[PDB]
């Protein structure tokens, strides 16, 4: 049993490396300045935003549109990673779509934390760094969009997960049997139960001194759902007070009848 | 299928 759970963990890590160009290991090196690559361009005010718009009409709207296109790319990367989880492509296609529709924003926020520190977030494949204070400086309601993600990220990053832990954590979230409208829950729960046993063993071996880390990650799964619920609400305000504000077609499809 | 019909783009990416 345990040897097979390590082979599953390794498969997921290898698939995560294939699916996600900017890993946590690569992001932390950039953020702490321990890489040979050119330093990211720092965006901390409007003048620096203008200067760096090329290395990466109203400003808050332009930032929100770039957020959308990055989110679309992330949905596609997350979908390829999901298709690498053993058993996932043999699920009913309706259920694959439902798991991704309800799971991809929880995964986006998990993986965004890998690009964040308390002072800002890496953007454009690590070629830019936007400060948390600058995001706070945007006019309402856009100035509150990112702050809940930074708050989540600071506490999540304190758990010191690596990419090998994250690969299994993300798979567990995708294979959630309680999403609304799933047609065949038992095969999903069977895959998830095996992923949960792999995650427990991964954290016992990789974080032997981190007591109750598994329970803490289960609770982060709950927290991520609440984050996403709150995010969906903020978006419902954008469409009732902001014009020139239409979501990309892939995001429209995901958000339609979402929560 | 009803979900499939409402998610043309996610279906294309999954396929």
């Amino acid at each position: 049993e345990s040897a097979d759970l390590r082979a599953l963990a390794k498969h997921l890590y290898d698939s995560y490396i294939k699916s996600f160009p900017l890993t946590k290991a690569k992001a932390r090196a950039i953020l702490t300045g321990k890489t040979t690559d050119k330093s990211p361009f720092v965006i901390y005010d409007m003048n620096s935003l203008m200067m760096g718009e090329d290395k990466i009409k109203e400003v808050a709207i332009r930032i929100f549109q770039g957020c959308q296109f990055r989110s679309v790319e992330a949905v596609q990367e997350i979908t390829e990673y999901a298709k690498s989880i053993p058993g996932f492509v043999n699920l009913d296609l309706n259920d694959q779509v439902t798991l991704l529709k309800y799971g991809v924003h929880e995964i986006i926020y998990t993986m965004l934390a890998s690009l964040m520190n308390k002072d800002g977030v890496l953007i454009s494949e690590g070629q830019g760094f936007m400060t948390r204070e600058f995001l706070k400086s945007l006019r309402k309601p856009f100035g509150d969009f990112m702050e809940p993600k930074f708050e989540f990220a600071v506490k999540f990053n304190a758990l010191e997960l690596d990419d090998s832990d994250l690969a299994i954590f993300i798979a567990v979230i995708i294979l959630s049997g309680d999403r609304p409208g799933l047609l065949n829950v038992k095969p999903i729960e069977d895959i998830q139960d095996n992923l949960l046993q792999a995650l427990e063993l991964q954290l016992k071996l990789n974080h032997p001194e981190s007591s109750q880390l598994f329970a803490k990650l289960l609770q982060k799964m709950t927290d991520l759902r609440q984050i996403v619920t709150e995010h969906v609400q903020l978006l419902q305000v954008i469409k009732k007070t902001e014009t020139d504000m239409s979501l990309h077609p892939l995001l429209q499809e995901i958000y339609k009848d979402l929560y | 299928n009803s979900v499939x019909v409402r998610h043309x783009l996610l279906t294309a990416i999954l396929x």
